[PDB]
């Protein structure tokens, strides 16, 4: 076949790019990482520089704080040993409080303090970064996209551990911080809440979730299929167009009728992903606060037949 | 001891008092928790069952 | 109508079939012999769906639900008002699907494009096919398909599913659903990044692609750039559809018990199978 | 010398203050920790 | 709250999915007017403004204010092609193929089409040229990978056009944009490196033949390549998918 | 003490200011989220009990 | 002379607008907690 | 309190304004929802109850 | 021994400095909470147990 | 023998600093943690049994 | 000479300060296991 | 001469003081382990 | 045997002294786990039985 | 003339320091075995 522009068939390097200086205080970038030749083959090959500022040691530390309380709650439960822990890793779980706790901060550290504490950890971590993604695209004079696209994502881990454990009265909702027992937690939840298909906000969220492979995909195979006429070079296209931004709308118009734009598919692009966790959060908080059977619920709206 | 003030000729103030400060909330929050999670030690439950408050 | 660039874009050629008999447009939809063919089979699905309403009796499209053959019938065709219809329709819906799939393939060639987007779309058939086709085949039943109706097709999901206990232990699922998440996120930051050059600050001029690696390096330490970010999203989309096929194909035909116990290999290991303590001794 | 710039003026002054904020700090501490021990021994 | 509905079966939960479609239909319309800056209005095939514009109104104009003192582009605004299209009618009416008056590779129409962009080169965040050849790159070599330069280019007509004598690269983006090719009469040109197919002992161009290399675009200037020039080049060689000679 | 005022030199007031008001919302609703999933200090709840409003 | 740019002359004045600041927060909240302790002691 | 006013030397009134407004919202819906929650407090269910209008 | 200092020449002392802290705490809190993890030397257990504080 | 002083014309010094560093205290916190899950050699649980600790 | 750029005076007037600090942390952390064996000893 | 660009002063300087700290290490771990023995003999 | 010293014009010392320096180590590491796993091996089994340290 | 740049008198310098640390690392392994051995024969 003819080449695919999948991976690059040359790698070149030069003199390491420090990035632009804007108004970012260029004391609290590093200096710049190596060079991976793997990485090359498929996307830019320089690592680093890093930026470090305030918000970023914050964030850091305290994601370092949630990740070590688990850590050592798992080296607890593996009773010391270094072979058990491994064997049993995903089934590992650091546990809400029990029910009978509520939302009272009494649970003793086995039965979900130490879970308290993590989530506290968790808690300043996550918001700290929602700061940081703002803050980074502030000094380079940037549009806030990034971080009003965050806060989308967030909504919905805020739901999860935080506002619908609230509404509910107990933090016993909450998600426990374990690879299989999240997995558990999430059939379980469904179970509990009569067949969460019938939700038609969790159905919406996969039908944005679906929408955003399928949109990238899509935008994905276009760029690369016009990248022979320069067309990942979006902004300058945005700018000046192309034939590669001529040739891309006209393939969806002469396909499906309609188009967009270099700029405008980036709007159908954000709204994509953005709606899979802002739908998702909606049809969350409603299950069990609202809607405790969703499948009777569902029959009840003419979307599942009578019994 | 009397030399430590030469820390500050190479280490940026700004950068150590951040976290410093950083450091300090969480560990105060970590404590009070733990505390917290503690029986003997949950001064609000301690006052509860003093004062025939937990009914 | 055309677009105020698109006029010289338009010239004869690059069919694969049909020569000039059907190089033509329809407003802006351009036909070829491919396009007569998935409009037939379109519109045929279309209006037999709305049949088999006439025969079950709804006019609620929610409601509306064609089945597939009992398992009685196996790979048989079935009389129509109990399965035959849902045949046809299959056969309408590939042919829909792949001709659709060949008409973009013309309309590659005749704007000078790469492939990417006919060949990306494939895999999005081959797994519609490996649920209607190659697993109820290997199954032995057309019954194991599931049905077209917007909330029925959900109950074969969940029915399918919990045949195999807690499907999330499904190890390919495991590795689909990591695709996809990571998909939607890897969406979102580019919507966003692209955008937020664009449309910088008031009054500050458009940032460039430099800003763009820039801000992601200050965030993350890493930049994979503008054509990396385009080959990410493609192959992120493209294995998450890949391993679903995986998990689904491997699914009732070479494991048949509960997910969850297949885990147990690892616990099992003999190196440390017998080890007091933990979760699993 | 030394990486910051200051000199060794600026940075006895900012010493002395620093640690006058660490000495007011920690006698705070100590007061609390001595009336919740006279409260409450956890030894 | 569960069951708690206002009237009928209008639970919280259905004011919130009510509320979704009303806020979805909002969104598309934004998504779709905001997707309608460029390309529009729409025209007949004879370049007049068509009857028929759909549904959607046009969105305010907006401004982007250019890096470099390069100026405003204000969209939508007066749209035009700006140069010649060598295409004529085969039909009187509308929706059938527009034929190539002379040779569409030259004409730069079809797949060989071209769009008259800025002839100026693209810039850096810095203000130098995006895009160099690498002998004027001041640190740059090749990292990994076959190096092209010195191979024979071979044309899909397994004839030999010319040899590799150096690559042009991105600066900031640091990936290797085009091959500069030395011809049989000692004039390069460049082809675009999605383009060509790097081999252990040549480089082979599927898109043209041997005698089409003469026909590529040359650039005015030997260090730089201006957007336009891009254009021409790209657009030329990708023609030659459909219009090269069996 | 008294030089402390340096401390303006040091970081900007505007993100001094944000900080702080943020760090003291957030600590003022957890505080008061405490008590409130606290029964011996929940004062609607206390108060419902004082004056037979409720059951 | 600093990072920020304030004079010293403007940092104190600052600071003695922060500081009636903090203290009119810390004796509102000072009559608070006695106003709750009176109501409800925690010890 | 005389200086006070010198906080709109550091801080644009616009984005203040907008965040206070969107804060004060925010704040006053969550009380306004925690006590129509709250079984003694909704007022609605008080006057039903008050005025027997509960048959 | 006394020739280690040549060890600020190989290595910069800032990033040293944040290594060791960050090492330092941890081992210091992972000690304390396998000790409290430990029935035999949980300093709060036994104090409460000690003066009678729990059940 | 004594030529090996010659491996640091061949390896950068901070590198092998580094690697020695990680490698030293993952291999200490590596047979502790054996020794801690070893019943014979938990000296915890050794010191909990010879004090009568536990009841 | 040195990959920090650190003269030997430098380093060695660094590394006194550090010591100090490393003994009396040691020195603390001494006093704090002599406190803790004396109260409940782990051998 | 070397890779690093470290002389052969340079290098046997280094390794001085290196092989030091390795011996100063050594024994630690060595009296380490002979309380640990006479302690608990894994012998 | 004399002329081996020639596999340092082909082999570049450095990058063999590290896979030399981790095939030794993993290779370590496998034999005393193997032995650890062998009841007749396991030096910490053997003293707990040689002691009767467990019950 | 070496892919790496090493002198056929480089190569024999720094082999024959490589055989003595292979000897030394050997030497030490021999005294383990033969304890070991001691201890509890595998033969
Ligand atoms: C906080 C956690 C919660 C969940 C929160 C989840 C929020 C997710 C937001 C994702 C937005 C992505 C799109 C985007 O462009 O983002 C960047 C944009 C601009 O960046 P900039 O730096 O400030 O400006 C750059 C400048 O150059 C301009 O750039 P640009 O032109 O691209 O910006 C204009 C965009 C931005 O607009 C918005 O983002 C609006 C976001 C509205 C979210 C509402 C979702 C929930 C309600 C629905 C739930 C429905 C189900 C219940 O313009 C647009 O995108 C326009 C979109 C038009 C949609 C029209 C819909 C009309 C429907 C009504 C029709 C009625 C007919 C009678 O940022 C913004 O403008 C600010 C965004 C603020 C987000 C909401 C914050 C939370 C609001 C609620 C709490 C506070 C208020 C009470
Ligand atoms: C038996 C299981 C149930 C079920 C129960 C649930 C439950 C329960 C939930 C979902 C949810 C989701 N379900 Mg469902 N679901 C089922 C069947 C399906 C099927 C299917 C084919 O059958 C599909 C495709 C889906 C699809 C989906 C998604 C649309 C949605 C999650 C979006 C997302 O990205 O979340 C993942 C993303 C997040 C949670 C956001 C995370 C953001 C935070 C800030 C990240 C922090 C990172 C942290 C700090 C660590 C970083 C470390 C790094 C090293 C740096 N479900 C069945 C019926 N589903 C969710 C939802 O929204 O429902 C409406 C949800 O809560
Ligand atoms: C719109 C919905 C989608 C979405 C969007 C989204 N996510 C985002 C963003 C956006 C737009 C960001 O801007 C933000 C980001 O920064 O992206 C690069 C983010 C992000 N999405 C993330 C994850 C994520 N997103 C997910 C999903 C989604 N993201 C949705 C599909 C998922 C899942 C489950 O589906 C995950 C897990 C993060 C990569 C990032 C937010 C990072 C953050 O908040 O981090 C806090 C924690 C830390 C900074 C550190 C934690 C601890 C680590 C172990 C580091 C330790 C460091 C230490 C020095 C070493 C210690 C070693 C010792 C322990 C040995
Ligand atoms: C492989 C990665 C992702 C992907 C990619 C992808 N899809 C694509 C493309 C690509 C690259 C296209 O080029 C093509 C396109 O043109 O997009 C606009 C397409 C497309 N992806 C589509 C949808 C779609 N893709 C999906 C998935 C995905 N597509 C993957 C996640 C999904 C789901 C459920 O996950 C859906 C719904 C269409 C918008 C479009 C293909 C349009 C097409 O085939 O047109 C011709 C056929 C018709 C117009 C209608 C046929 C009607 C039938 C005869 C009757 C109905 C039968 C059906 C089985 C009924 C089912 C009922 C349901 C309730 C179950
Ligand atoms: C794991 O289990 C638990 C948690 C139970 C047990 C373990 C606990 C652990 C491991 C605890 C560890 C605690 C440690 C290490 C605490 C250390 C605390 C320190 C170092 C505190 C120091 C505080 C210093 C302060 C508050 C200083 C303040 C300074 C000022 C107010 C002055 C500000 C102004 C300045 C500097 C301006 C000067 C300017 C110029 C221009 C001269
Ligand atoms: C789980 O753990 C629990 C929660 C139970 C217990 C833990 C509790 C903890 C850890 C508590 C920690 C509390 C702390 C650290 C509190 C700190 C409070 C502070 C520092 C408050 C400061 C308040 C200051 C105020 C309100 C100042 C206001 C100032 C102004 C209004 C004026 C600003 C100045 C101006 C406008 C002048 C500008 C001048 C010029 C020249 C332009
Ligand atoms: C599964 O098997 C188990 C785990 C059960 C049992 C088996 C365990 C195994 C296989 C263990 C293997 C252990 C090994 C291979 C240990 C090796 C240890 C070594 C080689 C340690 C070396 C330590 C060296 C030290 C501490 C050196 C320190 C040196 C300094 C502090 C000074 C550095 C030099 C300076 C500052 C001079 C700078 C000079 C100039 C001119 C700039
Ligand atoms: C049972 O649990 C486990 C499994 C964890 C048992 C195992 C535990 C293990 C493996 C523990 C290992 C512990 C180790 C390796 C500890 C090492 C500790 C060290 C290296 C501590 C060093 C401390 C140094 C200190 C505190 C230095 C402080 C310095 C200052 C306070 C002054 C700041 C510095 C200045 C002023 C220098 C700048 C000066 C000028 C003139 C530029
Ligand atoms: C369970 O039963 C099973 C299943 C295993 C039965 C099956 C058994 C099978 C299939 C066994 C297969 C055995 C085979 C194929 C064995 C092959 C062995 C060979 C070929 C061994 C070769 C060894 C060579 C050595 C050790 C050579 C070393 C050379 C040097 C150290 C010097 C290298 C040269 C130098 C340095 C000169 C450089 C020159 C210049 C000018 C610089
Ligand atoms: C599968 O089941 C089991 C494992 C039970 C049975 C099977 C076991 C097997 C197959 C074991 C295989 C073992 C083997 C092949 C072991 C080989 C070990 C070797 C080759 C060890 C060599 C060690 C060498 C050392 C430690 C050398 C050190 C060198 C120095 C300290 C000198 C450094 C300085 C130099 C080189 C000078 C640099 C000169 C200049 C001019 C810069
Ligand atoms: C090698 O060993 C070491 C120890 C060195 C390191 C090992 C670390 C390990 C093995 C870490 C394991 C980590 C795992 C398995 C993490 C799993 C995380 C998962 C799957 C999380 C999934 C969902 C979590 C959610 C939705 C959490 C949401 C939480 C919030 C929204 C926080 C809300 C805040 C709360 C509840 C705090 C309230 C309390 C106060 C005091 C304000
Ligand atoms: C991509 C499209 C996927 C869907 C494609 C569907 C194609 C269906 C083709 C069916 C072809 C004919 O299939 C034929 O069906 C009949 C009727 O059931 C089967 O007949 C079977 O059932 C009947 C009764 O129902 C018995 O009398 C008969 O003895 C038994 O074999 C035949 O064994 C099978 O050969
Ligand atoms: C099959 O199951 C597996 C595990 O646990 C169940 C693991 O922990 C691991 C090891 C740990 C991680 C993080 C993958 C692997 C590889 C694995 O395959
Ligand atoms: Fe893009």
């Amino acid at each position: 076949a003819e080449y695919q522009n999948i991976f690059s068939q040359v790698q070149v390097r030069g003199p390491a790019d420090l990035g632009m200086t804007e108004d970012v205080n260029l004391a609290n970038r590093s200096g710049v990482g190596p060079f991976s030749t793997l990485l090359g083959w498929f996307g830019n090959a320089q690592l680093g520089p890093i930026y470090l500022g305030s918000l970023g040691v914050l964030s850091l530390f305290s994601g370092l704080m949630w990740f070590f309380t688990i850590g050592i709650w798992f080296w607890y439960q593996a009773g010391w040993n270094p072979a058990v822990f491994l064997r049993d890793l995903f089934f590992f779980s650091l546990e809400p409080p029990a029910p009978e706790y509520g939302l009272s901060f009494a649970a003793p550290l086995k039965e979900g303090g130490l879970w308290l504490i993590a989530s506290f950890f968790m808690f300043v971590a996550v918001w700290s970064w929602w700061g940081r993604t703002y803050l980074r695209a502030q000094a380079l004079g940037m549009g806030k996209h990034t971080a009003w696209a965050f806060l989308s994502a967030i909504w919905l881990w805020m739901v999860l551990g935080f506002i619908r454990p609230i509404l509910m009265g107990s933090w016993s909702e909450a998600v426990p911080y374990g690879i299989f027992s999240h997995l558990d937690w999430t059939n379980n939840f469904s179970l509990v809440h009569g067949n969460l298909f019938y939700n038609p906000f969790h159905g919406l969220s996969i039908a944005f979730l679906y929408g955003s492979a399928l949109l990238f995909a899509m935008h994905g195979a276009t760029i690369l299929a016009v990248s022979r006429f320069g067309g990942e070079r979006e902004l300058e296209q945005i700018a000046d167009r192309g034939t590669a931004a001529e040739r891309a709308a006209l393939f969806w118009r002469w396909t499906m009728g309609f188009n967009a734009t270099m700029e405008g598919i980036h709007r159908w692009a954000i709204w994509m992903a953005v709606l899979v966790t802002l739908t998702g959060g909606i049809g969350i908080l409603l299950s069990g606060t609202v809607v405790d059977n969703w499948y009777v619920w569902g029959q009840n709206h003419g979307m599942a037949p009578l019994n | 001891m009397s030399k430590f003030y030469k820390i500050w000729m190479i280490f940026d103030p700004r950068r150590v008092f951040v976290a410093q400060g950083v450091f300090l909330f969480l560990l105060a929050v970590m404590i009070h928790l733990i505390l917290l999670s503690t029986p003997s030690y949950n001064w609000l439950e301690i006052s509860a069952a003093k004062y025939n408050r937990v009914a | 109508a055309l677009l105020s660039f698109e006029r010289k874009y338009r010239v004869p050629g690059g069919t694969l079939v049909g020569g000039n008999l059907f190089d033509f447009w329809v407003g802006p939809f351009y036909v070829g012999f491919f396009g007569v063919a998935t409009f037939f089979f379109a519109a045929l699905g279309i209006i037999l769906i709305a049949w088999s309403a006439v025969l079950q009796g709804t006019w609620n499209p929610q409601l509306i639900s064609v089945y597939p053959p009992a398992l009685e019938y196996g790979l048989g065709g079935a009389p129509l008002a109990k399965g035959g219809l849902w045949q046809i329709i299959t056969i309408c819906a590939t042919g829909a699907f792949v001709s659709w799939a060949l008409r973009e393939v013309e309309i590659c060639r005749k704007l000078g494009i790469g492939y990417h987007i006919p060949f990306a779309f494939a895999f999005a058939i081959l797994a519609y096919l490996t649920l209607v086709l190659f697993r109820p085949v290997m199954m032995g039943a057309w019954g194991y398909a599931f049905p077209y109706g917007i909330w029925t097709h959900l109950d074969w999901v969940s029915n399918t599913g919990y045949t195999y206990g807690n499907f999330h232990y499904n190890p390919a699922h495991m590795i689909a659903i990591s695709f996809f998440f990571t998909n939607a996120l890897a969406l979102a930051l580019h919507g966003a990044l692209v955008l937020s050059a664009a449309n910088p600050e008031k009054g500050k001029e458009m940032r460039t692609p430099d800003h763009e690696d820039t801000f992601f390096r200050d965030l993350v330490g890493y930049s994979i750039g503008t054509l990396g970010i385009h080959r990410l999203g493609l192959l992120l989309s493209l294995s998450a559809v890949f391993f679903s096929a995986l998990c689904m194909i491997i699914t009732g035909t070479i494991w048949f018990d509960q997910w969850v116990d297949w885990w147990q290999w690892w616990v099992k290991l003999p190196w440390w199978a017998n080890i007091p303590g933990g979760i699993n001794g | 010398l030394g990486y910051t710039g200051l000199t060794d003026e600026q940075a006895q002054e900012l010493h002395s203050v620093y640690m006058s904020g660490l000495w007011l700090f920690s006698a705070v501490a100590i007061v609390a920790h001595l009336a919740v021990y006279i409260w409450r021994p956890w030894f | 709250m569960v069951g708690v509905t206002a009237f009928g079966n209008f639970d919280l939960a259905s004011l919130a999915i009510y509320s979704f479609w009303i806020f979805l239909a909002g969104l598309i319309y934004y998504l779709q007017t905001e997707n309608m800056r460029e390309g529009y209005p729409l025209e007949n095939e004879d370049g007049t403004p068509a009857a028929n514009q759909g549904p959607f109104p046009l969105p305010k104009p907006k401004t982007f204010i250019l890096p470099h003192g390069r100026g405003t582009l204000t969209v939508p605004g007066p749209e035009s092609e700006d140069r010649p299209i060598a295409l004529a009618r085969t039909a009187v009416s509308e929706g059938f193929p527009h034929a190539p008056t002379g040779d569409p590779m030259k004409d730069g129409v079809g797949p060989a089409s071209w769009v008259a962009r800025r002839d100026l080169p693209e810039l850096d965040g810095h203000g130098h040229n995006k895009i160099k050849p690498m002998k004027a790159a001041a640190g740059f070599h090749v990292s990994a990978g076959k190096n092209p330069i010195g191979l024979p280019v071979r044309g899909c007509d397994l004839e030999i056009a010319g040899k590799v004598v150096d690559i042009w690269v991105d600066i900031p983006e640091q990936m290797a944009r085009f091959l500069e090719v030395e011809l049989k009469d000692g004039s390069t040109r460049l082809l675009p490196m999605q383009m060509v197919k790097v081999q252990s002992n040549r480089v082979h161009v599927n898109a043209l033949s041997s005698d089409l290399f003469a026909g590529i675009p040359t650039i005015k200037s030997p260090t730089e390549v201006t957007l336009l020039e891009e254009d021409k080049i790209c657009g030329y060689v990708a023609g030659g998918l459909m219009y090269a000679a069996p």
